[PDB]
């Protein structure tokens, strides 16, 4: 079972500021099996990237995504008061599948 | 592609059986994988089950590999989750999540079914 | 990681693009080739590429033993596919024989090709220089004609053995058994070298070409297509079973190959781009050959279609008499001939390769390892050896261009093609193999490859299999040689030993296996471990 982590567990935020989230896998995970989920507190998740850098269907085109193998990151150029919301990464190249531990951005 | 939509949560006693449904609408149910995705009460994540469009593939969590069968209805767009034994630790959000594509991830997620083991 | 790459690229990147391409171009007027040819390539030949390579991959069996675990009734398509590679190793290394004797030929201090002093010269020879100022002939043909092939006035007439390409033959096969045995000349770094040498000198070649007086007349004579022609069912036969050969589909080489690959490996693009890599070197090493044959018209004063041979030494005709037109021509003349033995002899190598992994999976009880597998090998080498000497003789032109319609060409492709994509996509099921596909690389086929299984490939391959019938025309080596009816009895001989597997290989399945008729179809198509 490939474990994820991600560090920033949570983070104080203000609007305008950049922000950059990490994703850490315990074995080595391809470029296209990696994803980041958004879920808005109190309702179901929703994809927001995919293949490592791909911004899903209804992301604003702030965000953004980089990473190989063994370690991967999201970040957002500037935030506002509608991305507060919990991010968690997962990878899709072998099973179990897996989500990270998710970071919460406060504001 | 519009909707998932989960039913049949509720509450068992330790140890009980519980069986989950969730219907699919607009779009070919037959034509896509599924997938049950778990959030326990600390809103941690966790993988369940994955059956193909055909369901001739399934995969399950190491956690619930001998407790838990997934299956699914094509005829009738709707998915099936059944629990054998549920552990305290089964207590949680449960989603349906459509997965066809392991390169582009969960597309569409449903409303979720709480299940409760008190 | 890229021992698959390497095997499959060195496997289905060889003499079918330098060699055959051009030559069954020539034969068809150029242009017109074209458009059947793309029409095959995106129809079938890359989704039928991936379809074999997909077959191997999901099964982890070998060529024969991988429709024991999709549809055991039709276990007949490996059989086909087997002894069409036991045939196209056989007439193939042929080839390289005609190779190494030009390269020993390169050790001197002037090519025998570039002037007509020398003995086996026709009277009628006029150097090609001069010939602008009756049936002459150029020294560039008839070094070929008379030194080389020491061409027989016919099949019926065998003549002597040529005993230095019976040497030549011993050696590549030499060379191909002590490969195969050890594992040599393959995973190692030199292959850095094996394989960017020859399209470096593909590129040399081009750039020769292009640059040669009346290049373009030879271009347009390329690329210009007379429709007229395509109502002749030989170019599509010959371009659609251009497009199989090329990719080595219907062997079950490339099947071979993907059994070694892992079953979660996403092999999707992998095989897109070696795809691209094959039919590209095909159609721009067309641009290297035609720009050289413009320059013989243009130099010699002779339509394009009537300055080289419209058959199988069309090769060594043109670039023979390229490297004559670059500084010191020595030089050239042996990096080509190493240029075209390295990337004939690693396709040899590959499909010599397949042809054994899946015959000892038939029965791995025996042929386990080196104690027997080795014996095993050099009994097939042996053997192949024996049957292409037949080729040495002076007569052996003829059943060389026989071998190259019929044995692992033609009707006996589109047979196997056919039958493999009706199996997977209405016996097997399209929705079947497209979650198995899911289950493997991580995503379905999509449309192109569905559609291009369940309906163009089958349609393509039925349309061009009919059209050569209802409107037939005998084999001919260099269009005035007319073949005896007794050969092309051999040549269709040749191509139902191929075609035949199917229906006799269902008859013996369906003895032995018990219960009524019903249950033992059903019995037959359902997979097996
Ligand atoms: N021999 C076959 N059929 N394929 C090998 C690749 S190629 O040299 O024919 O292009
Ligand atoms: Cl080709
Ligand atoms: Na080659
Ligand atoms: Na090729």
């Amino acid at each position: 079972e490939n474990v994820l982590t991600q560090s920033p567990a949570i983070m104080s935020t203000s609007p305008g500021e950049k922000v950059t989230m990490t994703c850490r896998a315990s074995s080595s995970v391809g470029s296209s099996y990696l994803h980041w989920y958004q879920q808005k507190s109190g309702a179901s998740p929703k994809l927001w990237i995919y293949s490592t850098s791909n911004l899903a269907s209804g992301v604003p085109a702030r965000f953004s995504g980089s990473g190989s193998g063994t370690s991967y990151s999201l970040t957002i150029s500037s935030v506002e008061a509608e991305d507060a919301a919990t991010y968690y990464c997962q990878q899709f190249s072998g099973y179990p599948l897996t989500f990270g531990s998710g970071t919460k951005l406060e504001m | 592609e519009v909707q998932l939509v989960e039913s049949g949560g509720g509450l068992v006693k330790p140890g009980g059986s519980l069986k989950l449904s969730c219907a699919a609408s607009g779009f070919t149910f037959s034509s896509y994988a599924m997938s049950w995705v778990r959030q326990s009460p600390e809103k941690r994540l966790e993988w369940v089950a994955e059956i193909s469009s055909g369901g001739r593939y399934i995969y399950y969590s190491d956690t619930v590999t001998g407790r838990f069968t997934i299956s699914r209805d094509n005829a009738r767009n709707i998915l099936h989750l059944e629990m054998s034994s549920l552990r305290s630790e089964d207590t949680a959000m449960y989603y349906c999540a459509r997965g066809e594509v392991r390169q582009r991830g969960f597309d569409y997620w449903g409303q979720g079914t709480t299940l409760t083991v008190s | 990681k890229i021992d698959f790459v390497l095997s499959v690229a060195g496997g289905f990147v060889g003499l079918g693009n330098v060699w055959r391409f051009p030559y069954l171009c020539y034969k068809n007027g150029g242009g017109a080739f074209l458009i059947p040819y793309f029409i095959f390539l995106f129809g079938s030949g890359l989704p039928v590429f991936f379809l074999e390579i997909i077959i191997g991959q999901y099964t982890s069996e070998g060529g024969i033993t991988c429709w024991e675990k999709i549809c055991p009734l039709f276990s007949g398509i490996g059989y086909a596919s087997v002894v069409i590679v036991s045939l196209l190793n056989v007439y193939y290394i042929v080839i390289l024989a005609w190779a190494t004797y030009y390269l020993f030929q390169s050790f001197q201090k002037e090519l025998p090709w570039a002037h007509c002093n020398h003995s086996w010269n026709t009277p009628h020879c006029m150097e090609d220089t001069m010939r602008k100022n009756t049936n002459f002939t150029s020294p560039v043909i008839e070094f070929w004609e008379r030194n080389v092939l020491s061409l027989s006035p016919g099949i019926d007439h065998p003549g002597s053995l040529k005993w230095d390409l019976a040497l030549c033959l011993l050696l590549v096969w030499l060379v191909c058994f002590f490969c195969i045995w050890k594992g040599v000349r393959s995973t190692g770094k030199v292959v850095y070298f094996t394989a960017t040498f020859p399209f470096a000198m593909l590129l040399v070649l081009l750039v020769r070409g292009l640059t040669l007086p009346g290049a373009g007349a030879g271009i347009k004579f390329y690329l210009y297509p007379d429709i007229t022609r395509l109502e002749d069912p030989q170019v599509w036969i010959d371009a659609g079973t251009q497009i199989f050969f090329s990719y080595a589909i219907c062997l079950g080489a490339m099947t071979s190959l993907g059994s070694y690959n892992k079953y979660h490996n996403n092999v999707y693009r992998d095989c897109m781009l070696l795809g691209c890599l094959n039919s590209g070197t095909s159609f721009v090493s067309g641009f290297a050959i035609f720009s050289i044959l413009g320059f013989m018209a243009q130099e010699q004063g002779v339509d394009i279609a009537d300055v080289a041979e419209s058959g199988p030494g069309l090769a060594f005709i043109a670039y023979p008499k390229a490297v004559t037109m670059m500084p010191l021509p020595t030089f050239w003349s042996i990096l080509f001939f190493i240029m075209l033995l390295l990337l004939g002899l690693d396709s040899q190598f590959v499909e010599v390769e397949g042809q054994i992994t899946s015959l000892v999976d038939l029965y791995p009880s025996f042929l386990r390892k080196g104690y027997r597998r080795e014996i095993f090998i050099a009994f097939v080498c042996s053997i192949s050896y024996l049957l292409g000497l037949t080729m040495v003789t002076e007569g052996g032109m003829y059943v060389f261009q026989l071998f190259d319609y019929y044995a692992a060409s033609g009707v006996c492709l589109l047979w196997v093609a056919f039958f493999e994509c009706f199996v997977i996509a209405w016996i097997y099921g399209g929705n079947r193999f497209s979650e198995d596909i899911r289950d493997m690389i991580g995503f379905p086929p999509g449309p192109w490859m569905k559609y291009s299984w369940a309906v163009i490939t089958p349609v393509l391959c039925v349309g061009c299999f009919i059209f050569s019938l209802v409107k037939y025309v005998p084999l001919t080596y260099n269009k005035t040689y007319v073949y005896p009816n007794w050969a092309i009895g051999l040549g269709w001989s040749l191509a139902l030993s191929s075609m035949l597997c199917v229906p006799l290989v269902i008859v013996i399945r369906l003895c032995q296996t018990e219960g009524p008729f019903l249950v033992r179809v059903k019995y037959l198509l359902t997979p097996r471990e």
